[PDB]
């Protein structure tokens, strides 16, 4: 399973942030130049237009997974829900 | 909170510097660079001499 | 003639230098490791800046 | 396992000195002791 995981990152860093040099990859490291960030974009709205070179969608995607896997162990001290739902 | 006993985290700080001395080590500098083109000119210099002395 | 005898050797082997100084550069994104011949690197402790 | 030659030569260096977390473990293992006693007395 550690095969398994290796190739989770080396696929979310290849495609969508920062995609490297190293010749045998020259061509691979323009494939980053356009970038995927135009796929990247339309989650937002428009407005983290900045992530040209220094890319907002590459690494914002990271910390907002990190923040929704710690919403998780919170859960179980903060419960606060009557017999009903909220507005 | 004030919190205890303290057999934990501290094992599992000296495994993370064996991880950022295998990153930051790997890095450039950009003075080593401007050292390489300094010993290339004194060398054909003197291997200009080494030919002016097969001259003279 | 010792300087038409030794240094023709020299002329050919800095005129070969010109063409293996041409294959380094290459793509601007070339080679972490092909750039390490003309710009040096040395043993512990050697750049003191 | 290369998680070693890599800083190999760094730790022969400076863990002469830089590796002395004996007094860690003697300042945390006297410090294990004081918790265990106060429980114990409630």
């Amino acid at each position: 399973a550690s095969v398994v995981p290796l190739k989770d990152r080396r696929l979310l860093e290849v495609k969508l942030g920062e995609l490297p040099s190293w010749i045998l990859m020259r061509d691979f490291t323009p494939s980053g130049i356009a970038g995927a960030f135009q796929r990247g974009y339309y989650r937002y709205y428009n407005k983290y237009v900045n992530v040209k070179k220094g890319s907002v969608a590459g690494l914002s995607m990271v910390l907002a997974a990190y923040v929704v896997f710690n919403y998780c162990r919170s859960y179980k001290e903060l419960k606060h829900e009557r017999l009903r739902k909220y507005h | 909170d004030t919190s205890t006993w303290f057999i934990t985290i501290t094992s599992m700080i000296m495994t993370l510097f064996i991880l950022f001395q295998l990153k930051i080590s790997n890095y450039s500098y950009p003075a080593s660079p401007e050292s390489i083109e300094l010993k290339t000119q004194k060398h054909s210099t003197p291997w200009e001499m080494k030919w002016t002395k097969i001259y003279l | 003639a010792e300087f038409l005898s030794l240094s023709k050797a020299r002329i050919e082997a800095y005129e070969k230098e010109l063409e293996k100084m041409k294959n380094i550069i290459p793509f601007d994104q070339m080679t972490i490791e092909d750039l390490n011949e003309v710009f040096p690197e040395t043993k512990l402790d050697k750049k003191k800046y | 396992q290369f998680q070693f030659t890599g800083i190999k030569k760094y730790f022969n260096s400076y863990t002469l000195t830089g590796r002395m977390n004996c007094v860690l473990a003697t300042y945390g293992g006297i410090a294990l002791l004081v918790l265990y006693f106060k429980l114990r007395s409630k």
